[PDB]
């Protein structure tokens, strides 16, 4: 039996869950296709979900079920046409969609609904409503009922409404309006004690094409006194009385009907319009309720125009009613969703159009506003066109110009009388934007010119100088800048302008001119971090490099908070005397904490940081660079310095753990992270030396890491790509050079003179590097030059010494010091290596307190004697001293004890044994039992 | 009117880092309850919940660098993760052993999603594209473009036929599985987007953004439901209920709040998570949450229907 | 520079170890391998760039464009709007509901459906020309809406009056 | 009516960059007279007045940044400081070598005040709480907490059980250190106050804020008796006389001036110092003030009883 599933299925459509019904119905369809029941029920469905659509602003969805509803309508209609209610629910479904975005309705109506069965066709509104009125005279004809009189009535009156709507016609309507009286009269007359006849009837009556206020008036009493409970009624009544100038007796019966009922829309958007109208001051609030209560387009309106003149006025920001209005109830984002949805209901509103563009770019939406502009252009062509379509005009160049597009917005310009501020001054912004600085200048002299409101006069002259100065030329533009400060009262957008352009020159005095005259009178700016910024570019400019961490110091003390200081701190000791590394570290783990957007930079920052200082700490996990450095790539995954430091931090971490022996991690990934940095190195507007940098310290680094891993044959032909690519340049030859050079070498073997002379050529080519020379350094002594690596080491030192640079410094004596020590192991006579020695240890500890440079002399003097007890001394000292390396201790450890085995002292042997096991070794105790058995 | 919510479950320390990613997956038709968390390393721990507690089952290992997304199917027992080490290699999730691993650098592969139907297994790269690669049978078979920045988020629909995904700036895209051309552009936001999620019986978008604000969609067209903010910093992820009346989103701020649909209000907020939740998840059925954030901690609370 | 190869002893020696240094960061940390081989120094070729320098950063600040000048700003427009009201689209029409629920009907005994037929509730089917006229047929109660009208709301003292 | 005063020494340069905090220390019973000053920099350089002259003994250094506070002990002989490195590193200050080292960043320490014994030392963070270590003890064995931004003031009263904490927006907060839980708080100003101090036989609360007022809030209650304001700049450092007589305040314009509780006036003003004053401190006796200031130069008055 297929009627009890029909019943569930009805049962289940009455208590909500709509979807699971059609499911059901169409399940049931499926079996028998000729069943009326279940098309009835689904194409009410279909109406009661496109009318609760429609209830919110969907106009597609809503027409896709109407075209759906109509669909099965018709199947059902051709089974069985003699019932009534397909042929009202036919009416319905066809009048349904009105008032709603004509041009956006468009149906699918097929078969014989169009006379002759045709396929399917395209129907129009008025075509719709047509058909709508047909279904409703075909099922009054078949039942007469007051009912569908009336709904006959509302269709011709929805009809005449959009006929009248669009201006198509006037004057002949009044056919339309008299069967629709006279329906409505008709149904009411069938049926005196119905509110919902006398509301239509009082409703219709009232209309602009009839205005018999009257009638309505006694319609609509008499409506109430059938039923008690009539909001409708009552709030008509009140709106009748309100555009009737009765504001009392409009409040008193939207009072009544707010009492009656206190959810319905009209009666607050009422009280609304006569708060609006007596000039109260909840008027927003009371706007701002009836948005949020149902999204009706009248209160819509009006919550966006108290909104923007309370956003134009700027004299309100701080008398308490702004500062909460639009920052407490978040204002802006409501009255945006608010305007799009009005303006996709009703879409010929350029003033509309306006104030969602207003509030988008005040949003930084700057696409939607530049559309909603073009909108308003498309509308405002065909207007008065003195203030809406060239404001409008401006507007949509300026906002177009932001957003790239120049050409466009050129065009947009040149479509205005240039003739007011500014028109001329988008224009000329415009200009300058996409070059073409010279026409650009006429326009702003010409801005000059018609200038007023001195601090724009200021600006303008500003504004000329960046373009003059653009275009070289700096004399001119040095006395604009002269010419603006003369002026009675300066602007900080001038000072800063003049101070950044003595920047630009090695002059450095106008610009302590500029920046003593910023600090002198001018305290409103709040902006710590320009000034901070500025001062430390001037002090950085003369080359002092000490003096810039002093100033952010206190700078800092100044101002604790702010955690721009912080971050500022942090990267400028990651690059100015990258000495407080831990402080570094320390600043950026401080700015990630004051905050949360700012934490890509500080993590970037403290990563550096630390990279720089290496491993000084206790080793312990979860806060070393690559961690911090992940959280970094995290946090932000566009900039190129973080995949660059991370290839740092997996060198670092590649070197660490194979000094402590343990096992390689993170072996091949430097292609990847080469081919993000150059795809994220692509995308930026200009640092074009510093992208130069980027990209060579990268490909360098990459190269390296290569060659140490053993990827030989992938580094070669990286090389020889980038060598193809664009000619020759000596560093890319130097490190091909070096890739060329691992297979031959490592293990020992003679080469030619030759091969030597065109090596050092090639270093020559590329001279002030100190990695270089260190490496032709390596090269000579393994295949055995001691003078050789000594002069190229020397050359090295002299270069790190003249460029300021310290570490290289420290670099090339350690190195020139161990390759002596090394000589003089072999016990070679002319015994001037241990003198060389001596003056690399000498100056090493001059530098600073060098563990390793004490170690090679107590070793040298270890080789130089051992009957002395100094050395024993000595060893002892460099041994029991505490912070040292666990390395170099052991290495001292190790020759104390061989000296006092030879010195056959077996209680200092055993302190020592003692000692090498409160701490954790192997190697001594190794020796220490060997050695026991001789 | 507020439903009573507890937690019912804390645990102390799951891992010895800040957790970025969870998925909890009902897969098999008897209660498995299966949840897989990965936290800023090589560790793919997997939990089970068995009847009042989690209990950890596998430990499987094999990865160089912090595993940044972590996914699970429904349909087939599996799992898959990605981490800066460029690799994607999919686990087997009963005996967990490395079933697969697919070399894709951060350039070509950012996030996971499975597909409805467990095949795909789609990912996002830096130069925008959407890169597709293919569960069984091959790698990088093709891709869908659209012309952006960096791409973060990619989302399926319950039902399939649909492809959203959020990039840098907030330009959201909008693909369809079937034919495979760009249906339409959504601006979006100003800022990153970073999280995306669709509902069953698809038809609502819902927009998590980087400046707080969440925006509330309607699929096939470009009408935005509305707008709502609640959250006081950055939103990371938004987690739908499996009916569509509900759904819990985390921010930076170290809460955790759940929205209803229907009148746009934030019902509920736990104030747990003394920092910042990175990954928040439902269950088959909308009765438990799921949440681990960047402090050691996984959390499970207690939501009645 | 001479430019004579040196030979050193193959052997170091047992008891004794060779001398392989290595360099931990820039900040001066040196150490010691047991292992013969390279100098295995980490960053070989410096710190990486990071941020660029403070001039250009200031040049760029400023120096760009006149776009961060506050005449191209959000402000400095002074624009203005003219406020239009419509109280008459605050009426509101409801639909009567439908006059039939097309109930099944019943054999009587052993209850079995026969068909459909439209009940009361509590030629050439194109729709051809079917605009209704000739009213004003019937009788219903002859009630009189153009004479007598009401003045008086419910509630209300008295009413506002047009001519 | 007004006393004579007069300079009788003034320093040419005793460093090279802006000096932050100043201590001067009476501690043994016989005539030491030992000054500790800080500034902009690694040195914490102290210094002796022996019969009418500074004559300096120890350069003690070993900091990275700059250091921002400086205290000294009355009972034995001790210092400490503290800087932008994230280290409390207390010396001997006989022999000036290094006694001890604590790690506590910005985060969790600011500035440093010795307890009336000599014992505690605590410490504000930016979280709000106030850190408090051990000296020969351990390290933070306990922190009072409050709910508020970055705090700048520490002061203990000279018999113990009180403690008060000044703090950015102007929020103070006062603690006994009997029990540890706030008794009440002081709205004060809406700006940084960073500057407090208590009396002898402590019944007085004088205030310093950053808008030129000098506010005397009277303990164990609420009420204020009285606004003091003659200065036209910020106020930086303010110390109190050994005898509740007078209290000396150093403002951002220039000018050292000293006040008077009783009536609440300026009996006398200082026109020196070119350039700001960021710490003045009394001695054991009323009758020398001590001033440094941004410029490098150590200032030394004489205030007759």
């Amino acid at each position: 039996s297929i009627y009890s599933v029909f019943k569930v299925a009805a049962i289940q459509q009455i208590l909500g869950k709509y979807k699971e019904a059609v499911a059901q119905y169409q399940m049931i369809i499926k079996k028998k296709e000729d069943y009326v029941p279940a098309l009835k029920g689904l194409g009410e469905c279909h109406l009661m979900m496109a009318k609760a659509a429609l209830v919110d602003y969907l106009d597609g969805k809503a027409v896709d079920y109407i075209e759906k509803a109509l669909e099965y309508f018709t199947c059902a209609l051709q089974h069985r046409a003699d019932v009534s209610c397909l042929w009202k629910l036919a009416g319905d479904a066809c009048t349904c969609l009105y008032a709603v975005a004509p041009s956006k309705v468009n149906v699918h109506v097929l078969g014989v609904l169009l006379g002759q069965k045709e396929g399917k066709q395209v129907l129009k509104k008025n075509e719709l409503l047509h058909l709508g009125g047909r279904c409703y005279g075909r099922a009054l004809k078949l039942m007469s009922t007051s009912n569908t009189w009336c709904d006959l009535g509302i269709n011709y009156y929805r009809q005449a409404q959009h006929l009248a709507e669009t201006g198509s016609n006037m004057n002949d309507l009044k056919e339309l309006l008299e069967k629709s009286l006279h329906c409505l009269k008709k149904a009411v007359r069938l049926d005196s004690n119905n509110h919902l006849y006398w509301n239509a009837l009082g409703v219709v009556a009232c209309y602009s094409g009839i205005g018999n206020y009257a009638l309505a008036q006694h319609c609509f009493i008499k409506s109430i006194q059938s039923e008690q409970i009539n909001a409708v009624a009552w709030t008509n009544l009140g709106v009748l009385y309100l555009t009737n100038e009765n504001i009392e007796q409009a409040h008193e019966a939207f009072k009544m009907a707010q009492s009656l009922d206190p959810s319905y829309l009209m009666c607050w958007i009422g009280q609304a319009l006569i708060a609006e109208a007596v000039g109260s001051y909840d008027t927003m609030d009371l706007f701002r309720h009836t948005t949020e209560l149902n999204m009706h387009t009248e209160g819509a309106l009006g919550y966006a125009y108290w909104v923007c003149t309370t956003l134009q006025d700027k004299s309100n920001r701080e008398t308490e009613l702004y500062q909460y209005n639009i920052l407490q109830m978040n204002a802006i984002p409501a009255a945006q969703v608010i305007l799009n949805k009005y303006v996709e209901r009703i879409q010929n509103y350029a003033p509309a159009f306006t104030m969602l563009g207003y509030l988008n770019e005040h949003l930084q939406l700057k696409k939607e506003a530049a559309n909603a502009y073009q909108r308003a252009i498309l509308l405002l062509q065909t207007a008065e066109d003195q203030d809406t379509y060239n404001v409008a005009i401006r507007n949509y160049g300026r906002l177009l110009c932001s957003t790239g597009e120049y050409d466009k917005a050129i065009q947009a310009f040149k479509s205005t009388p240039l003739e007011v501020l500014e028109d001329i001054i988008g224009f000329a912004l415009a200009l300058f934007m996409k070059g073409l600085y010279k026409e650009s200048s006429k326009a702003y002299e010409r801005a000059l010119s018609i200038v007023e409101s001195e601090q724009d006069k200021a600006h303008i002259l500003t504004a000329l100088a960046i373009t003059e100065y653009k275009q070289g030329k700096t004399d001119v533009a040095k006395t604009l800048l002269f010419k603006c400060s003369i002026l009675k009262e300066p602007t900080t957008e001038s000072l800063q302008a003049l101070c950044a352009l003595g920047l630009a020159m090695q002059d450095a005095t106008l610009s302590k001119a500029a920046l003593n005259e910023l600090l002198k009178h001018i305290k409103h700016k709040d902006s710590n971090y320009q000034r901070c910024l500025l001062t430390s570019a001037i002090y950085a400019l003369q080359g002092r490099s000490v003096a810039v961490q002093k100033q952010i110091s206190k700078a800092v003390h100044s101002n604790p908070g702010d955690p721009a200081l912080w971050s500022l701190l942090s990267r400028v000791v990651a690059q100015y005397a990258q000495r407080n590394a831990k402080g570094g570290v320390v600043a950026g783990n401080v700015a990630h904490i004051l905050d949360s957007n700012h934490g890509k930079k500080a993590l970037l920052y403290t990563a550096v940081n630390q990279l720089a200082m290496g491993s000084s700490s206790a080793e312990d996990e979860k806060n070393t660079a690559l961690k911090t450095i992940q959280k970094a790539a995290l946090l932000s995954p566009g900039d190129p310095a973080i995949w660059a430091g991370l290839m740092a931090a997996c060198h670092a971490d590649d070197k660490l753990a194979l000094v402590n022996n343990t096992q390689p991690k993170r072996i091949d990934l430097y292609l990847a992270l080469l081919s993000a940095v150059s795809a994220s190195i692509k995308d930026e507007k200009f640092f074009e030396n510093y992208n130069q940098s980027l990209e060579k310290w990268s490909l360098s680094q990459a190269v390296t890491g290569l060659i140490d891993t053993g990827r030989i044959s992938e580094a070669e032909t990286l090389c020889t790509k980038n060598l193809k690519s664009n000619p020759d340049q000596p560093a890319v030859i130097l490190l091909l050079r070096q890739v060329q050079c691992k297979p031959l070498l490592e293990s020992q073997k003679p080469l030619p003179d030759a091969v030597l002379e065109e090596l050092q050529k090639t270093v020559m080519s590329n001279s002030t590097s100190v990695p270089a020379w260190q490496w032709l350094a390596h090269v000579y002594q393994s295949q055995g030059m001691m003078r050789a690596a000594e002069m190229c080491y020397r050359k090295s030192l002299q270069l790190a010494s003249q460029r300021g640079s310290w570490s290289g410094k420290l670099s090339s004596l350690l190195r020139l010091a161990l390759l002596a020590l090394k000589v003089c192991m072999a016990n070679i006579s002319n015994d001037h290596w241990p003198s060389l020695v001596q003056e690399a240890t000498t100056e090493a500890l001059k530098l600073c307190f060098c563990p390793l440079a004490v170690l090679l002399q107590a070793l040298l003097q270890f080789k130089r004697k051992m009957g002395a007890r100094e050395t024993r001394r000595l060893l002892e000292r460099v041994v029991y001293q505490p912070g040292y390396p666990k390395s170099i201790a052991s290495t001292a450890r190790w020759y104390l004890l061989r000296h006092l085995y030879a010195k056959d002292d077996y209680e200092l042997i055993d302190v020592l044994v003692n000692n090498a096991k409160t701490h954790g070794d192997t190697r001594a105790l190794e020796l220490n039992q060997r050695l026991s058995s001789q | 009117m507020t439903n009573q919510y507890g937690i019912l479950f804390k645990q102390e320390q799951a891992h010895d880092d800040a957790i970025w990613s969870v998925a909890w997956g009902t897969n098999k038709k008897e209660n498995s309850e299966t949840v897989v968390t990965g936290s800023l390393d090589d560790l793919v721990k997997v939990w089970k919940w068995r009847d009042e507690r989690l209990d950890l089952q596998w430990s499987l290992e094999g990865h160089q660098l912090g595993v940044v997304s972590v996914d699970i199917s429904h349909t087939l027992p599996i799992a898959a993760s990605s981490s800066l080490d460029a690799h994607i290699r999919l686990w087997d999730l009963e005996n967990g052993k490395q079933i697969k691993s697919i070399d894709a650098g951060p350039v070509d592969a950012w996030t996971l999603a499975f597909s409805p139907d467990s095949q795909y297994l789609a990912t996002g790269t830096h130069v925008g594209k959407v890169n597709i690669f293919g569960v069984e049978s091959g790698k990088k078979e093709y891709s869908l473009d659209t012309r952006g920045k960096f791409i973060l988020s990619i989302a399926y629909s319950p039902d399939g036929k649909y492809l959203a995904s959020g990039a840098i700036d907030g330009i959201i895209n909008i693909f369809d599985i079937a034919t495979g051309k760009l249906l339409h552009t959504l601006e979006g936001h100003a800022m990153p987007i970073r999280s995306l999620t669709f509902s069953p019986d698809s038809q609502l978008l819902v927009t998590a953004s980087d400046d707080g604000y969440i925006k509330i969609y309607d699929v096939q067209h470009a009408n935005l439901a509305g707008t709502l903010s609640g959250h006081a910093s950055w939103v990371l992820n938004v987690a739908f209920c499996p009916d569509d009346t509900h759904f819990v989103s985390s921010s930076s701020d170290k809460s955790v709040k759940v929205w209803d649909v229907g009148t746009r209000t934030c019902v509920h907020t736990f104030f747990d998570h003394q920092d910042q939740v990175w990954g928040v998840k439902y269950n088959g059925n909308g009765s438990k949450i799921v949440s681990v954030g960047d402090d050691q901690e996984i959390h499970i609370y207690d939501c009645p229907i | 520079m001479m430019e004579t190869e040196r030979l050193v002893l193959p052997p170091p020696d047992p008891l004794d170890l060779p001398l392989r240094a290595v360099e931990l960061g820039c900040t001066g940390h040196w150490e010691l391998l047991n292992l013969p081989g390279a100098p295995e120094s980490s960053l070989p070729h410096g710190l990486p760039p990071c941020a660029p320098d403070l001039q250009q950063e200031a040049e760029q600040l400023f120096l760009s464009s006149p776009a961060w000048l506050p005449l191209h700003g959000v402000e400095h427009s002074a624009r203005k709007w003219q406020r239009k009201t419509d109280p008459w689209s605050l009426l509101a029409v409801l639909g009567a509901p439908v006059p039939s629920d097309l109930q099944a009907q019943r054999h009587p005994t052993t209850g079995q459906i026969l068909g459909y037929k439209e009940v009361l509730l509590e030629g050439g089917m194109d729709e051809p020309t079917i605009t209704d006229l000739n009213t004003r047929e019937e009788a219903e109660e002859e009630i009189d809406f153009e004479k007598d009208l009401l003045t008086i709301p419910p509630g209300f003292k008295k009413g506002m009056d047009f001519a």
